[PDB]
């Protein structure tokens, strides 16, 4: 169990590891929607912890990791500035952002084809009304508090 | 040609209520952001609304409730409806899209009044210059929000507002050579090589802000 909680590594927002499963600790956030299976993680923003609730609406809630109505499963949650950001910057996280419609519960995709925003076919080249779906994060140690990056780790029974 | 054409106006009372209509053409309003920028006489821009395609509705504080913003798939237009219109709520109203990364309000609408019966500084003031030399316009702003965020507007006196630079290092499409803005971290700082109010916008909070502007 406690090789799959942590480790060296965290994937991005759009593919979250599904991982399977087959004194309290010391993470300061901890909250549960159910009593007081499937384990997923990844990586989100400080401030956007707050949308992977039960039954929210935003831009990561909707659009990239959905929680279904009815939530059977806890949220965990720590600040992990030192180990993610660094002074030089890092740029190996994505999130999607021009999506045609919302996302099913617990479903996800992965996929780079370019948003129409207009009525163009684009023949599959970016242009004016095509645009690159997923835009990247930026990380830097003297940030404020709500930008630093939070490892999530959701569990759903 | 893509433009986005605006229709109302008036003078009701503070029981009254009318509606903003706003119609798009070129790209379906049912695809991209759209938002509505609300403007004072003598004050800076501000943000009453964003629609996400999917439906999800965010509104400002200072009106949260009592507005309501709605699409209409089939006449691809967009519909702001006031309800409750308080006193000194009078404001010129702009419809704008959004991009929020690749670009910040790329094309606004012709901007039509409504008649009733992370804070940014700009720093330079109200600087004058002689023509034929450069310009240095700072902005300051507080949370030292990252780099690839702030973005700069030209308005000339009664039109749109029109993005110079919004990941303020590239500049925008159609844009003259002479404009150039740089600097990250805590500071920004914008250089030209035209009289109007140069305005600082950030995205990247619920709320977003516009700085109070400069005159040239
Ligand atoms: C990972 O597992 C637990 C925290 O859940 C902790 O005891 C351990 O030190 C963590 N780090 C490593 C490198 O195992």
């Amino acid at each position: 169990f406690d090789e799959v909680f942590n480790a060296t590594r965290f994937a991005s927002v759009y593919a979250w590891n599904r991982k399977r499963i087959s004194n309290l600790a010391p993470f300061f956030t901890f909250k549960c929607y159910g009593v007081s299976v499937y384990a997923d993680s990844f990586v989100i923003r400080g401030d956007e912890v707050r949308q992977i609730a039960p039954g929210q609406t935003g831009n990561i809630a909707d659009y990239n990791y959905k929680l279904p109505d009815d939530f059977t499963g806890c949220v965990i949650a720590w600040n992990s500035n030192k180990l993610d950001s660094k002074v030089s910057g890092n740029y190996n996280y994505l999130y999607r952002l021009f999506r045609k419609s919302n996302l099913k519960p617990f479903e996800r995709d992965i996929s780079t084809e370019i948003y129409q925003a207009g009525n163009k076919p684009c023949n599959g080249v970016a242009g004016f009304n095509c645009y690159f779906p997923l835009r990247s994060y930026s990380f830097r140690p003297t940030y404020g508090v709500g930008h630093q990056p939070y490892r999530v780790v959701v569990l759903s029974f | 040609e893509v433009q986005l054409l605006q229709s109302a106006g008036g003078l009701v009372q503070p029981g009254g209520s009318l509606r903003l209509s706003c119609a798009a053409s070129g790209f379906t309003v049912s695809a991209n952001y759209m938002s509505w920028v609300r403007q004072a006489p003598g004050k800076g821009l501000e943000w009453v609304s964003v629609i996400y395609p999917g439906g999800s509705t965010f509104y400002a504080d200072s009106v949260k409730g009592r507005f309501t913003i709605s699409r209409d798939n089939s006449k691809n237009t967009l519909y702001l409806q006031m309800n409750s219109l308080r006193v000194e709520d009078t404001a010129v109203y702009y419809c704008a899209r959004d991009l929020s990364v690749a670009g910040a309000f790329d094309i606004w609408g012709q901007g039509t009044l409504v008649t009733v019966s992370i804070v940014l500084t700009q720093s330079p003031g109200t600087l004058s210059l002689s023509p034929g030399e450069r310009a240095t316009l700072s902005c300051r702003a507080s949370q030292s929000v990252s780099s690839s965020y702030l973005a700069w507007y030209q308005q000339k006196p009664g039109q749109a507002p029109r993005l110079l630079i919004y990941g303020a290092s590239s500049r925008a499409t159609g844009i003259p050579d002479r404009f150039s803005g740089s600097g990250s971290g805590t500071d920004f700082t914008l250089t030209i090589s035209d009289f109007a109010v140069y305005y600082c916008q950030q995205y990247g909070s619920s709320p977003y802000t516009f700085g109070q502007g400069t005159k040239l």
